[PDB]
């Protein structure tokens, strides 16, 4: 046995292209649409819960994931690749930051760590690149609210608002017309639902849409009282009912 | 670990990777070595395709391995740094364990052995570098000049050149260099080294580097003006 | 591509057979064994007149009682010589005696097939190992990159090998003197060499019980060349 | 064809070509004969030279006082396998104060050769071996193929033109098996057997190599003027 | 195409062609069988006599594992020996930790997982043997057959090699005509017959019969070779049936 | 605490003649004030006309002799059945002993 | 086995070139142009962001200009992810040196170290090289202000003015024309922006498509200050030089 | 080894080291130089357990000489002293620490200032105008505390050193066989052949 | 075209080796079904013993992973047993490390992560199996979680796997469209097994004897398989109404 693939599987072609990264980006293009919008007092990330079967319980499959109490993530592309990246992202936030500094990492540095993991899968021996693009929304004390995109290459960019996957080109155009620097969080959620409706074919409701926010601190979700400085997680996943309420005022 | 055999024999008994490493040397800038009666001179070409260069900080072509030995090269620049570093480490290791500085022949044998090792080790390619190693042994006044190449073979030379258009300057040296009476002085040795490079270089401005090594760790690099005076005198005699 | 340790349909290792082709391109080396000693001689073959020919080292001492000549990719021989010298001296450490020539040759040949995917390829050099011990007397061995070694009364390796071997076939007899062997190596080297044989482009050496392994001076060889010319002109 | 690049690849008919190519190296090798009675076991080997100035390559190797073999094919591979047998014979003596059974020696060689036929990177052994020995169950003769197959036999031969000697032994089976307490007559039968594989060349003093082991006979090799008696 | 050049590669069918090529090596080998009886198992194998120079009864093919398990195989003999060596290591470590001798179903999975592991990577070749094995444990008699893919099942009777079809047909008759079961001594006789009947597929060269058995009553649940009079009695019964 | 060494007593004597040599030793083996054996051989024929006795801690003495006999066997294999001379054996034995410089064979050896 | 799928990233071509290094350089030639200009009283680093969007958050964005320590900075051309791996290694090397010798790392030593890492990927390991070319801008008390470049081959050279990435041929000609030795920082700032404005593939050069930085002794008395320009500050210098 | 002293004056650093080597009740040598030139303007004296001293000094020497060749530049005395300290602070938590105390005397050609560093085997570094290791400072510090000025000449520093040595020779029970004295200044390193 | 031999991306952004592993899943030609009751989770699978020489008791594609978790496999038996052995080891390790029984969904996720690695790392091939895990979880109640060679997994109200999965899936879909609940409203597991068999009969259009089926049942604190005689009693009750 032994892993005898100690050589790169991603290499430069004569034209300067890294084939496997381009092909990974193609897999991301086939994936279901997901988006992110940044407001003045929050960030929203959203995607469609594309259920593979009506017998399948789509609540058990979480496309939007908590990484830290103040950082959330959504993706487009290959689901299994995303799931393992979330596991690694959650762990690296502890091992390379929280266990050292006693606090959770700022969004940009956690993004930097995830990016590193994805870059290594693009150069290390005997592996293919991850077939996903991530959208990571978060908040921290000194940088405020932020939204980042991470691609299969490991490259990451900060966005005011963006979309990835199936109907990203149309969705990004829609967001350019609606976005401004004075948006409140509720306005951003409203725009997110409008943008997402264009890429969805079938049912459009709280059970087929997954949406989460980075906003105000939630002391009700903390699970304990007695420490003034601990005020609760800024990440919150919107319920099926909460989504439907905002679809009536749509 | 990556163990792949990159340097292997072909049906006609050739190791192509080693031979292709020689082609990288052929592409490299010209380097020349000439030993006089009491000195050795190392000449090096600088390609003038690169101007706006900062000549203060740009890596010089001739490298001191120790206070009494120097090394110049032709071929891949990045590869040469690895050989030079190893040679410098070995030079200090020899002083540390044997309480004498390396002989020029010993240092050459080490560098040549490293090059050879990279022609039959798994997962590595040969160095795309040929070197000229020159200097004087401790407490000796006999000039030393050696050459190495990617295959790992080495030998001593009265005068030698490597790199691009080395065939032409070697032709010049073969008819101009006399063994019975080598360049008696430093002037004669430098003049012959500059003359040989002028067959290939193009302009005699900032394209020629000269480094003189004398006995007892006396090593100095000539400046642009000093070399330019040689270039002037050579062509003025040529107009006849 | 294909494995480095692959057999051909004829039952030969491709890489070993290809290394043998590299050895055919090498400069000529000749060995002759007699009851008065073993003589080793080589073609230096300098690529240019500016190359100082005395730095060309194709004949090498392994121990006081064992010498060695090489042909092919000579850079590959350095680690083999190093191993041979270490093996010879280590045996002297462990057993307070000289090591048998055959045992030394066997130790060198054990390295040969240590290649795969250990070193990445076979050696591209053949060795003539000459020496003397108390048990089997004066001996000459031919060590190949296949790991095989044959003992020889006389042997030639390199570019002019088959032409030289045919000449050694006729000339060798069991009553040869050392002086006769010296001239015979010079004669055959002069025959197969491209350039004209002299003391600067050819080198002689021998191994005797009394004096051990000795590389001949250029002045000493020059006299043997002059002695050769006169005896050929004598008839 | 497309399935002979390495040892780790079966062909569509279930063949291992690298092993078959290794088997081919044995057929190119010089002939060697093995045969036994109830008291003794004999090896006879035709040595091969490079030319008239060269020596004749040794074919027989001693493994222990009671065991040894003859080779045909790549000699270095025989040196590796014989070194392994020497160690195993020696492990049996040092640990268990027990002379290694010839049958168990065959089983060990089989398993060592097999590992080289199933793994990537390595290669099969390119040599065939005839092992003889005398242990607690009497005289023994084994034939080793680098495919891994080991076979206990009354007599056999391997190498170039070995079919002639093998046919002779197949006829003589009833005669030479009965040669008990007579080493010289058993060797005669072996020398006569290997003679059926000769063409052009004949058995000379530095050409022939013989080895014997038996009841009160340690494994000994005969070369030079010691085999002139049997020419 | 090119899917059959490397082990562990799925073809567009979902097949591992290298494993299927290993089966061809098995089908090329000599015939071996297994028969499950009332309180044990019987194993038998065809040994081709390539030459008169082969010493009779010396080149033993059937192998014991621990003291209660017998193993026989068809195909590449060295591959079978390698598998039995592993089986012996697996049986030893089981007994070392758990004290009791390894149960047959437990042992079957140890081989199965090992053989299956040689279908997971291109750096290894699949096994070129089908192995028939079994014995007696606390829960009674068990007979198994294991293929190059790592696939194995329990069997009432089992057969592999060049004469497997002929053998299988004969085994199917015994299952039908004996629903209440077959005795150990009967199974030895029947095993001899089946090997002789299966020899029609290898009829060029003559052969040597080799039988072994584990039985609770006849061998105290230990693996033993059938020797001497009991072997000759089975050969006589077999020779009588073909004529 | 476990003491890996012991003392089995015994005494040996080697005398060199002009064309012969003798190696003598008593046959008694002991621990403390008890007798283990009245006849336990201590001097051995190691082959190549060499005799050897490693006196002191019997377990280390048996191991050393066993290893030297092994060294003689492999000297024949590796060097064409050459006879191991007494001076060569002596040098070989030094290296057997010094290989355990930091956990010695507790024996006094004579060949 | 696995050999079948190995691309062999560290081999020579018959012409004596390294395939992967040459192809990596081809990749880099499509990256946004980065320019470095060295003056007597400071160094300028200018670089062009690649086809941006209006929805990109520029003030928190960084793809071209990175800080290695207080004295040394780099401009990137190629794969950003690959560059960040190397940048973090270089930051660590600078801190190791400072811990060992209690002095800030000389610029060349840092450059040589990174270039040696790049070289290693071309000679052993069987991995693809880093598709990155750096421009190093730095200061130390030995050589003063220094500009270097390194590429995937691991070869590095010193410069008075230099460009990497797209349109370097055109850019280098323009720099070679207008550059003079007695030049100052304010003049070098103007030269860098003018060169980008002429070589750019975009229709017009704007603040949102640029990253800019200076290393000046224009810090209060004998010391060096790094200035990574903000979006508004890039907008002002574009108006000052008369481009927008 | 026994006594090593150091004093930094106006324009130079002076190092004085004992000449004796002792194994038990016997003086093996009376002319031992307990110093290594690390670079042309940096000298290191040393004292500690046998073997460790010379092995460490020569190891440091080789590293600094390697740096000099690689960069074609001489490290500042401060940079050298920091390199040495790290090697000793690394050594103290190793399986077998180097039992060596050192003084580093150098002339910084950039600042045109002499500099003296005292470093013990633990990796404890301190820059001083004058310093000593072992029992040396116990006898000499009172004289140095009294007589030392930072504007002293090299000749005045040598006279104060003679006084320190005279006190050692009177009150120390051990005979250290005098001292070898070396001066480090702008022009390099030289030995005072008469002391 | 080596992008089809190992798990690297094709130009279309596809992994062909993963897709071909899905095809190996149906090599056995067996259909499985899983449904949830109030207090239980039932899994049934077709049993086919083609050879008379086989011991039918040893022919099984249902595995008892732990006391609480059961697993049915769709795919070749060597890969099935490979997955089974690993799941048993993981479940045991989990209990030792974390002090409570591994939940069905957590084990499913773990095995799905292992499968994902085989789709990313070149030297490891995907297992050509679909794994359906069942239990009565102490927190989530009756549970069905299914894993595939892509590394995908999800929870189910009910599920079906095999060549004729679509026919079974639609049959189940139609039943739950009527009842408007996420489970079989039934007290005893015996009647839930009867429901499972009945709806497989209706979907496949074939009658079953006692030896044609294989049944696994998960209750609180234990998972167990039914014997042939237990299945016969189940078949009799179906026929009598
Ligand atoms: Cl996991
Ligand atoms: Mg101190
Ligand atoms: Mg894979």
């Amino acid at each position: 046995m032994t892993d005898r693939y100690s050589f790169s599987l991603t290499t430069f072609s004569p034209s300067g292209k890294l084939g496997q990264i381009d092909y990974a980006l193609t897999a991301v293009k086939q994936g279901v649409t997901s988006l992110g919008i940044k407001a003045t007092n929050g960030v929203v990330i959203a995607t469609e819960k594309k259920s593979s079967s009506p017998l399948a319980m789509s609540e058990t499959l979480s496309k939007v994931s908590l990484l830290t109490p103040d950082i959330g993530a959504v993706y487009s592309g290959m689901g299994p690749d995303y799931r393992v990246l979330v596991d690694k992202s959650r762990k690296v936030a502890h091992t390379s930051y929280k266990r050292i500094y006693g606090e959770y990492p700022p969004t940009k540095l956690l993004v930097s760590e995830v990016a590193k993991i994805m870059q290594e899968a693009t150069q290390s021996g005997g592996v293919r690149p991850f077939g996903v693009s991530l959208l990571i929304a978060g908040h921290d004390e000194f940088n405020g609210f932020s939204l980042y995109q991470v691609d299969p290459s490991g490259s990451y960019f900060p966005w005011k608002a963006t979309a990835i996957g199936k109907g990203s080109v149309a969705a990004k155009t829609f967001l350019e017309k609606r976005w401004n620097d004075e948006l409140e969080l509720e306005d951003a959620i409203h725009i997110a639902l409008l943008t997402l409706k264009e890429s969805v074919e079938g049912e459009f409701n709280g059970d087929t849409i997954e949406l989460a926010i980075i906003g105000d601190e939630n002391p009700d979700l903390l699970g304990y009282t007695g420490i003034p400085t601990d005020k609760g997680p800024r990440f919150r996943k919107l319920t099926s009912q909460e989504i439907n309420d905002r679809l009536e005022a749509l | 670990g990556y163990d792949r055999a990159l340097s292997i024999f072909s049906p006609d008994g050739h190791i192509f990777q080693v031979e292709y490493a020689l082609e990288a040397v052929k592409r490299g800038t010209c380097a020349v070595g000439v030993k006089g009666k009491n000195c050795v001179v190392l000449g090096c070409e600088r390609r003038s395709t690169l101007k706006l260069q900062d000549t203060r900080i740009t890596p010089s072509k001739v490298s001191k391995i120790d206070s009494h030995v120097v090394l110049s090269f032709s071929g891949l620049n990045a590869d040469s740094r690895i050989l030079i570093e190893k040679a410098r480490v070995e030079a200090q290791s020899h002083r540390l364990t044997l309480e004498d500085p390396v002989t020029v022949e010993y240092l050459t044998r080490y560098v040549a052995g490293v090059q050879q090792r990279y022609t039959q080790s798994g997962g590595v390619r040969p160095f795309g570098v040929s070197t000229l190693i020159a200097g004087f042994d401790p407490r000796d006044d006999e000039p030393k000049l050696y050459q190495t190449e990617p295959s790992g073979i080495y030998s001593s030379w009265s005068a030698q050149t490597i790199g691009r258009n080395s065939k032409t300057v070697r032709e010049f040296l073969e008819k101009n260099y006399d063994r019975k009476e080598p360049p008696a002085t430093v002037e004669e040795c430098v003049k012959l080294t500059v003359r040989s490079l002028l067959e290939v270089v193009q302009t005699g401005a900032k394209n020629i580097e000269i480094t003189v090594v004398k006995p007892d760790s006396d090593i100095v690099a000539l400046s642009s003006e000093e070399i330019n005076q040689y270039v002037t005198q050579i062509e003025q005699e040529k107009q006849e | 591509d294909r494995g480095v340790s692959t057999f051909s349909p004829e039952g030969r290792l491709f890489q070993v057979e290809y290394s043998l082709e590299a050895i055919k391109l090498g400069s000529t080396a000749i060995g002759i064994a007699t009851k008065e000693g073993v003589v080793l001689g080589v073609e230096k073959r300098a690529t240019s007149p500016l190359l100082e020919s005395d730095s060309i080292e194709k004949i090498v001492e392994i121990d006081r009682h064992i010498g060695c000549a090489m042909s092919g990719l000579t850079a590959d021989a350095r680690s083999m010589i190093e191993h041979a010298r270490t093996a010879a001296v280590t045996h002297n450490l462990y057993y307070d005696e000289d090591i048998n020539v055959e045992s030394l040759t066997q130790s060198v040949c054990d390295l040969a097939l240590r290649f795969g995917e250990l070193m990445s390829r076979p050696f591209g050099v053949a060795l003539l190992i000459a020496g003397h011990d108390a048990d089997d007397g004066y001996q000459l061995f031919h060590a190949e990159p296949s790991g095989t070694f044959y003992r020889y009364n006389a042997k030639a390796i390199g570019s002019g090998s088959e032409g030289a071997q045919a000449e050694l076939l006729n000339e060798w007899h069991s009553s040869l003197t050392l002086k006769e062997a010296e001239l015979l190596v010079l004669k055959i080297l002069k025959q197969v060499m491209e350039e004209k044989l002299d003391e600067n482009n050819a080198q002689l050496s021998c191994i005797t019980k009394q004096d051990g392994f000795k590389i001949y001076d250029n002045e000493k060889t020059a006299e043997l060349i002059k002695e050769l010319k006169e005896k050929e002109a004598a008839e | 064809n497309n399935y002979d690049g390495d040892t780790v690849t079966f062909s569509p008919t279930g063949r291992l070509f690298q092993v078959e190519y290794a088997l081919e190296a044995i057929k190119q090798g010089s002939v060697t004969v093995g045969l036994r009675s109830n008291t003794h076991a004999v090896l006879v080997a035709l040595k091969r030279n490079a030319d008239e100035l060269s020596s004749y390559q040794k074919k027989i190797i001693k493994c222990d006082e009671h065991m040894g073999l003859s080779l045909a094919g790549l000699a270095p591979d025989a040196r590796v396998l014989s070194n392994y047998l020497r160690q195993q014979c020696n492990y049996s003596s040092l640990v268990f104060n027990r002379k290694l059974a010839v049958e168990r020696a065959g089983h060990l060689l089989c398993d060592k050769a097999q590992k080289n036929t199933q793994s990537y990177g390595g290669r099969p052994y390119g040599v065939g071996l005839l092992i003889i020995g005398y242990d607690k169950s009497g005289a023994h003769l084994l034939e080793f193929q680098p495919s891994g197959n080991v076979t206990e036999l009354y007599g056999t031969a391997i190498g170039a033109r070995s079919q002639g000697a093998k046919t002779y032994l197949e006829r003589t089976l009833d005669t030479f098996i009965k040669i008990d307490g007579n080493p010289d007559e058993l060797i005669k039968a072996g020398v006569e057997a290997i003679s059926q594989s000769l063409r052009d060349e004949s058995l000379t003093v530095d050409n022939l190599s013989i080895a014997i082991v038996g009841k009160d006979t340690p494994f000994t090799i005969y070369d030079g003027e010691a085999v002139a008696k049997y020419i | 195409t090119g899917y059959d050049l490397s082990n562990s590669v799925f073809s567009p069918d979902g097949r591992n062609f290298q494993v299927e090529y290993a089966v061809k090596a098995v089908e090329n080998g000599t015939t071996s069988i297994g028969i499950k009886c009332n309180d044990g198992v019987v194993f038998a194998v065809e040994k081709l006599i390539t030459s008169k120079l082969l010493v009779p009864q010396k080149n033993v093919k059937i192998q014991v594992v621990d003291r209660h398990i017998g193993c026989v195989y068809s195909g590449l003999i060295p591959d079978g020996r390698h598998l039995v060596n592993r089986g012996r290591e697996e049986a030893a470590s089981f007994k070392k930790l758990y004290k009791t001798p390894i149960p047959i179903p437990a042992f079957a999975d140890r081989l199965g997982q090992y053989v299956q592991a040689h279908t997971l990577y291109n750096s290894v070749r699949p096994f070129g043997v089908s192995t028939i094995f079994g014995g007696v444990d606390k829960n009674g008699a068990h007979l198994y057959m294991l293929e190059p893919s790592g696939s194995y099942w329990g069997y009432k009777g089992a057969a592999t090699g060049k004469g497997r079809q002929s053998a299988k047909a004969e085994l199917e008759k015994l299952v039908d005509h004996h629903p209440e079961g077959l005795s150990a001594r009967e199974a030895v006789k029947q095993a001899a017959k089946i090997i002789y009947l299966a020899h029609e597929d290898n009829k060029e060269k003559d052969f040597e019969l080799e039988i072994s058995w584990c039985s609770l009553s006849e061998t105290n649940g230990l693996h033993k070779f059938v020797k001497g009079d009991l072997l000759q009695e089975a050969i006589d019964f077999a020779q009588k049936e073909i004529n | 605490q476990f003491n890996p060494y012991g003392d089995n007593g015994g005494t040996i004597l080697g005398i060199a003649g002009e064309d012969f040599a003798v190696l003598a030793g008593d046959t008694r083996n002991i621990t403390d004030y008890s007798i283990n054996s009245r006849y336990e051989p201590k001097v051995f024929d190691c082959g190549d006309n060499i005799v050897m006795s490693a006196n002191g801690f019997a377990a280390d003495g048996d191991a050393l002799v066993k290893r030297f006999k092994n060294s003689v066997k492999w000297y024949h294999f590796d060097h064409n059945d050459k006879k191991l001379s007494i001076n060569s054996a002596a040098r070989n034995i030094q290296h057997l002993l010094y290989s355990r410089r930091f956990f010695p064979y507790y024996v006094y050896n004579i060949i | 086995g696995s050999r079948r799928y190995d691309s062999r990233t560290t081999i020579f071509s018959p012409e004596g070139r390294l395939y992967q290094v040459e192809y990596a350089l081809e990749s880099i030639s499509h990256a946004g142009t980065a320019i470095g200009i060295m003056a007597s009283d400071g160094i300028v680093l200018a670089a062009e962001r690649k086809v941006t969007s209006t929805l990109l958050e520029q003030d928190t964005s960084t793809e071209k200009l990175y800080k290695l320590n207080d004295k040394i900075a780099v401009a990137v051309a190629g794969l950003t992810a690959d560059a960040e791996i190397l940048i973090n290694t270089a930051r660590i090397h600078a801190q190791n040196y400072l811990k060992t010798y209690n002095e800030d790392i000389p610029v060349e030593i840092l450059v040589r170290r990174l270039s040696d890492i790049k070289q290693g990927y071309t000679q052993h390991g069987g991995l693809r090289p880093f598709g990155v070319s750096f421009i190093y801008a730095g200061y130390d008390d030995r050589y003063g202000y220094q500009l270097y470049t390194s590429n995937p081959s691991g070869n590095y050279t010193g410069w008075k003015a230099i460009s990497v990435g797209a349109n370097t041929s055109a850019a280098q000609t323009l720099l070679q024309m207008d550059y003079k030795d007695d030049m100052k920082v304010d003049d070098a700032i103007e030269l860098a922006l003018k060169t980008l404005s002429k070589t750019t593939d975009s229709s017009a050069l704007t603040y949102d498509r640029l990253e800019f930085a200076t290393i000046r002794k224009g810090a209060n008395d004998g010391e060096v200050y790094q200035k990574i320009f903000k979006p508004q500050e890039i907008k002002d210098i574009l108006v000052k030089t008369g481009i927008t | 080894m026994d006594i090593i002293l150091g004093i930094r004056v106006q324009d130079s650093v002076i190092l004085a080291s004992s000449k004796a080597v002792t194994r038990g009740i016997s003086v093996l040598k009376d002319s031992d130089d307990k110093t290594r030139q690390l670079s042309p303007h940096t000298l290191m004296s040393f004292a500690g357990e046998a073997g460790d001293t010379v092995q460490f000094a020569e190891y440091i020497q080789a590293n600094i000489q390697l740096y000099s060749i690689r960069e074609d530049y001489e490290l500042s005395p401060q940079a050298v002293s920091s390199f040495v300290r790290q090697e000793l602070a690394k050594s103290i938590r190793s399986r077998r620490p180097y039992q060596v105390n050192v003084l580093i005397g150098g002339y910084d050609k950039k600042k045109n200032k002499p500099e003296l560093y005292q470093i013990d085997y633990l990796g404890t570094k301190v820059e001083l105008p004058y310093g000593a290791h072992g029992y040396s400072g116990f006898y000499t510090f009172s004289l140095l505390d009294h007589h030392y000025r930072p504007d002293m000449t090299t000749e005045e520093g040598l006279d104060l050193l003679k006084l320190c040595v005279q006190e050692l020779e009177k009150r120390m029970p051990m005979d250290f066989k005098g001292v070898i004295v070396k001066i480090v200044d702008k022009d390099g390193i030289r030995q005072v052949d008469d002391f | 075209g080596y992008d089809r031999h190992i798990t690297i991306f094709s130009p279309e952004g596809r992994l062909y080796q993963v897709e071909y592993a899905f095809k190996a899943t149906n090599q056995t030609n067996i259909n499985s079904l899983a449904v949830r009751g109030k207090d239980c989770t039932v899994v049934i699978s077709q049993k086919k013993v083609p050879d008379k020489l086989l011991d039918p008791t040893t022919v099984s594609y249902i595995f008892c992973i732990s006391r609480t978790i059961g697993m049915v496999v769709n795919g070749p038996i060597p890969d099935a047993r490979n997955a089974a052995l690993r799941a048993k080891a993981e479940a045991a390790e989990f209990r030792y490390k974390y002090g409570y029984d591994m939940p069905c969904d957590v084990l499913a996720k773990r095995m799905a992560n292992l499968s994902q690695i085989y789709t990313q790392r070149a030297y490891m091939r995907p297992l050509g199996v679909i794994l359906t895990f069942v239990s009565v979880d102490e927190e989530l109640g009756p549970s069905i979680y299914k894993t595939d060679p892509a590394g995908y997994y999800v929870g189910y109200k009910a599920t079906a796997t095999g060549p004729k999965q679509q026919e079974i899936t639609t049959n189940l879909e139609n039943h739950f469209k009527k009842s408007k609940i996420d489970h079989i409203n039934e007290e005893s597991w015996e009647k839930v097994v009867e429901f499972a068999i009945t709806h497989m009969i209706d979907a496949l259009g074939t009658e079953f004897s006692k030896n044609d089926l294989e049944v696994g049942v998960a209750t609180k604190d234990k998972f167990f398989t039914l014997s042939a005689e237990n299945i016969e009693e189940r078949l009799v009750a179906i026929a009598e109404q």
